[PDB]
């Protein structure tokens, strides 16, 4: 369950009926390191308007 | 009569305290009953504590 939760037998899950999160979910996924944080990021100097 | 270290088989009327045990738990705090809670449950195969896991 800590390397990899859900992928063996069933997901162990907190007080909110919801699968925590093992290293592999940091790992990997749309929400992983590699597509959030190095592929893009957000920056400085930066605005937005109409 | 005489002052001397023996074994035998003597009569005689004894006194005994009964007091010490599970009167540490009152002066411990919460939190140091919880650690002693838990030191007492990795001894103990039959003492489980309740989870929402």
């Amino acid at each position: 369950a800590l390397l990899d939760n859900g992928r063996r037998g069933r997901a162990i899950t907190g007080s909110n009926k919801r699968p925590l999160k093992s290293l592999a979910d940091m790992i990997k996924g749309k929400q992983g390191r590699f597509r959030q944080n190095l592929l893009g990021k957000r920056v400085d100097y930066s605005g937005r308007s109409v | 009569m005489k002052q001397g270290l023996q074994l035998r088989l003597s009569q005689q009327l004894a006194m005994t305290p009964q007091l010490q045990q599970a009167i540490r738990l009152l002066q411990l705090s919460t939190l140091e009953l919880q650690q002693e809670l838990q030191q007492a449950l990795e001894s103990n195969p039959l003492l489980e504590q309740i989870d929402t896991h």
